[PDB]
């Protein structure tokens, strides 16, 4: 099989004795990318002010969040230092080498600055066809308000400011597409219902005003236990993080 | 050459077609081979199979690559697979038709289809040239956000592929098991959306087949030395199943949208 | 060529002669092989046999065929067999003599003779030419009313024959069992008729050996490329029997009548 | 063996199921040319008038007939429509592919128009060196009259107008030559005594006059049971019967 | 060439070095192989052995022979062996040093040394040239009164030798067991005589290694055809023993005296 | 092994039946060069006059003879007809094909014309570095007179004029060099003590005067029983004896 084809081997020395993927020297093993994809990373983070929400905030949504195992399309700007120099996390880098998947994701919503209550819904039959989130007053009514019968969780910030949920796989097909394009008209159906786990909506439930500094919502994510990165195609070409901010100014 | 006949030519037969080869191949398999089980959950209508028609090795394209157009990463072939192959018989207006090729005749009367594929690439160079090809496959590649970036031969080396050494004149076979978002592909342009809905899907686009230049084709500087070489492709189907019987004209075939 | 010596050369020994070959042959047998039984009814004198003399592979003619005289059906050889071979040693007046070649020395002192024959055809081309020869045999062909019509290579393909692929440089052997109207052939011109009777018979004319062009000899257009190629023949006898002892000069050998 | 040499076979379908050489569909088998050569065909046919015979017809011969398994050299003319468009029979066509033979022939002489008696002799030691028959007054005395001690048959036309005889193989050698040339001086001995079965002479025995229309003698022949076509050499080049009389005039 | 990879290349490993070969060799052994016993009677100090250093196949010289300097008996190599090899690392003044090559590092700290040797000769010609080399060895040849007369290729054919057929591109190995007047050779210039005595001995001169032209190198007359060919040598040691430990500078290495 | 490598053998006849190296036809075998090297040949021969010796001959040496298995370097001149046309014996010819040796030699000194006594000494630790003998008054004092403790033999000519001695191998090394050069400065040690068996000195012990014709000393030599010609290297190029004195004058 050509991908691993090694003809006419010329090997001067014997192989190097094993450490069981680090288990001999350190106390743990490192043999599967799936394990690393289960270590949380930043999915999206933003600040929301009263001006971003509807004039009359009738317990409306704060964030409409599309759920992709390969993460969102990052926007590196002066306001987002992480995406600019850290770029994409490990999970989007891992995901890029595989075509398909079939599992769920585990999220962690951290809301700071708000004394009210937060509601979270999962819309598996309504996933976005764009790789960017929708904020506040730009969210359509169909999603801006709590829908019935969807799997949900409602949490008071007074008890805990961190929400922990696991989003399931509810798709009509065999696989979900990894690394999908937002420019897709020839296969809209694939992009619409065979790509994302369904939008996750994060809203507020109370009359408390938002501080002038605003509230900050940080969504971390990771792969669930039933998740699988399925068919290994090539890796795409990469960029180097050390080529964002140069070492010509070692401290900056 | 040491016999009255040249030497022994290996033979490969399928249905009523016989292919001859003379050298040791380069082979690969796109994904793990398997027997499908969830396709039975998709259609209650009995899935018809036509092995003598579909298991037949069929001849695809010939593509001619010359010394003057052979650069690193030159794409001799970039085709949606198996769409381009099944739809290779077009009319005056470049509209495909499944009605003339016996291998494709089941596609005309069925709405949904599934199979595993195998692709052979034949090059017949003389003893005095040098060059290298890579034939690779990318599952549903055109839908990926970085598809054009994966076109570079450096990226092709990482996806399932086979190599053709023009200096050795070897044949090569690439096995491509069926893998898709659904347990069936569509044969034609059906169930597009309406005023509000947009459910649009390409027929038979399981992925993209590449044939690219790994090492540029080189020749003797002599005048009467062939500066050209034809690359021929053959395709066949392993587990061809068809379901959803319909009239051959209940659904139409559009002029196919090409790749960049 | 992968050794200090070139490679291994196959060897074939008979009597005190050793022939070397390097490729796989083309072979055929003119008729069914057999052991004679009715020859004993022809002569009460004991039939002498000289295996060390007759079973010897002997060198025949070399014939040179060039590109400019190589057309389809060109006859490089058209000879009465084995007459032409046994009588290949002639004097100043083209009169044959059986006295110098050890293989033929029994023919001088015997009146009647019989044997099976084998003919080898050796061509030693380089690696860069192309062409094809056919060597065929026709039992007592010159006596047939349509002999000249059977000279076409299309007709030779149907009689016992072997092929020489100049592109492969193969050797070739044609076995020719003895078959004649009589259990013996005549060694010389004997018992011609008289004033009233005409019983005239050619010595040793068991048939006609052809060597013809199946595919014309072709070469590189380059100046220093050999436009010529020699074709050499070897012959030997299997079951050589001789009877009718006579003085070597009781009967004479005539100047041989050629074929058209 | 080159004549049947078939290298690098490429066979798309299996073989066709047998019919046992026609025995399944028709009631009989067709596997041997020897069987066809045992079906009679025309050997020679001619009309004889009083003017073709000797002035004083002393029970002299009508036809001197050379016996060749491969038949006579045909003469296509306006008087012989068969040889002109049917050409040579199956037996001469079969014979052309073989060099030698060793058996006898079976003849059938049909004499019409004569009320007298017919005598037939076989001269095995006197075969002709020409491939054409000799008629009437052109037959030498040595053959024109009944010879003694030869195998013969004498038949009255009043009882039957068809004579049936089998001619044996009486040759001093191993084989008889098939397809022999009439132009043969280098091997006269072969052509004289190792080619033909010996002449067959057909004569008249009575004083009855020949009608003005003349008598007609038709000799048919076939291969005997002890006959063998022996050594397969090539077939000679052929002519096509459909190139005698054209289909440009489909009825003529 | 019938595979994607060219074909299989044979491999030979020693220590941390791996040599590849593709053809059948020409081999010979200078003398009968044996295990030494009288070397133990020469030194009471324990003989050190460094197999990972000495048993290593090391690269010697490359020598370039051209068509215009290739005559019968032309000496591509005439070297004192193993002196020339062990002393192949020289400074600005052509003074040898045993300090950089790991295989030779034991020679710097020992006074006396012994081993068996093996020499490989690698030539990599194309498919279209012709010529022949002979590599031969003469035990302590330079001390013979007729040494220069033994330089002729006719004389080399009688001493232990191997042949390289440029038309076949074969590799070749010559085994050379240790044989000398003494059970040890000297590593450096030591124990020269004094005012009255002259005991002078060359370091490591067990014999003379020849590489000569058996059949002159010939090429196509074409301009772009290589009229040159490099000849590379490899050497290793089998039973390397060293005795007489000394400081690396207690004895000096002189500029080596060349052969005629 | 290339030296005896015989690929693609083509052999028209069987081998020739053996005679056991001549033992069948003659009564003896001839299979080993070592046997021939044990048949004596001339080593050196010369005439000595009173004028060649010291003025006062105090039982001084007549000949200082270097001992080489491959013999001395011959000088072909009008005074030495043997070396001129017979050239080197069989032993020097045999020796030329081998590099080393390890045995002794057997000598035979024939002294004619002297009525006195002859003494012979062997100096194994003093071998010459030249391939030519030293005569009479040219012999250094260290060798010109009888040394003590050396293996010796003293013989009166009155009892026998032929001396028979065997010279042993007393060398510090493994081998002795055959065919050694006199021009050797890079390996003086090899040439000095690893080449020759040691000088043999032949002297006179008495006051008897030498006749005006002088005395003649003929030294023959051969290989001893413990001798071995050891490593076969090539033969050197040869000269032909029939190219000394031509057959153009068949008697001369």
């Amino acid at each position: 099989m050509e991908r691993t084809f090694t003809p006419n081997v010329m090997q001067p020395t014997p192989l190097l004795p094993t450490t069981n993927d680090g288990r001999v020297t350190f106390g743990e093993a490192f043999n599967d990318l799936k394990d690393l994809a289960r270590r949380y990373q930043l999915y999206w983070e933003g600040t929301i002010l009263e001006g971003n929400l509807r004039a009359i905030r009738r317990n409306s949504a704060l964030v409409q969040l599309p759920l992709y195992p390969h993460g969102l399309r990052i926007q590196p700007d002066v306001n987002n230092p992480i995406w600019n120099i850290m770029r994409d996390g490990h999970i989007p880098v891992i995901s890029s080498g595989f075509r398909y998947f079939r599992g769920g994701l585990r999220l962690r919503i951290v809301v700071e600055g708000l004394n009210s209550c937060v509601w979270v819904q999962h819309h598996p039959d309504r996933p976005s066809i764009f790789s960017r989130p929708i904020i506040g007053r730009y969210i359509a009514a169909k999603d801006a308000y709590r829908n019935h019968a969807y799997a949900a969780y409602v949490q008071n910030m007074s008890v805990n400011r961190t929400i922990e949920v696991e989003v399931p796989f509810y798709q009509p097909g065999l696989y979900g597409m990894l690394n999908a394009s937002d420019n897709n008209t020839a296969n809209s159906f694939d992009r619409l219902r065979f790509t994302g786990l369904g939008d996750l909506l994060i809203g507020i439930e109370g009359e408390q005003p938002i501080p002038k500094e605003g509230i900050e919502i940080s969504v971390y994510y990771s792969i669930a236990d039933d998740f699988s990165f399925n068919i290994f195609c090539g890796f795409p070409p990469m960029v180097y993080c050390d080529e964002t901010y140069s070492a010509a100014t070692p401290d900056l | 050459m040491d016999r009255p006949e040249g030497s022994e030519e290996r033979t490969v037969q399928t249905s009523n077609v016989v292919l001859g080869e003379t050298n040791i191949e380069s082979q690969d398999i796109a994904s793990k081979e398997y027997s499908p089980t969830w396709d039975r959950l998709a259609s209650s209508e009995v899935s018809d199979e036509y092995p003598m028609l579909t298991d037949r090795w069929l001849f695809w394209k010939s593509v001619k690559w010359e010394v003057n157009d052979s650069a690193f990463g030159k794409m001799l072939v970039q085709e949606k697979f198996p769409q381009s192959w099944v739809q290779m018989d077009v009319n005056v207006n470049n509209i495909p038709r499944y009605t003339n090729i016996p291998n494709f005749i089941p596609f005309n009367i069925h709405q949904y289809m599934r199979a595993d594929f195998e692709v052979k690439i034949y090059v017949n160079p003389n003893d005095f040239v040098s060059g290298w090809l890579i034939m690779a496959f990318l599952y549903q590649g055109s839908e990926m956000f970085d598809y054009k970036l994966r076109r570079n031969p450096a990226a092709l080396m990482q996806m399932p592929h086979v190599l053709v050494n023009v200096g050795a004149a070897n044949e090569a076979t690439l096995k491509i098991p069926y893998r898709y978002v659904r347990p069936f592909m569509r044969c034609k342009d059906i169930l597009r959306g309406d005023n509000l809905i947009t459910g649009v899907t390409e027929p038979l686009n399981m992925g993209v087949l590449f044939v690219e230049v790994l090492i540029p084709f080189r020749t003797s500087a002599a005048s009467s030395a062939p500066k050209s070489l034809d690359v021929s492709l053959f395709v066949k189907m392993t587990n061809a199943k068809f379901t959803g019987m319909v009239d051959g004209s209940i659904a139409l075939l559009s002029k196919p949208i090409a790749l960049p």
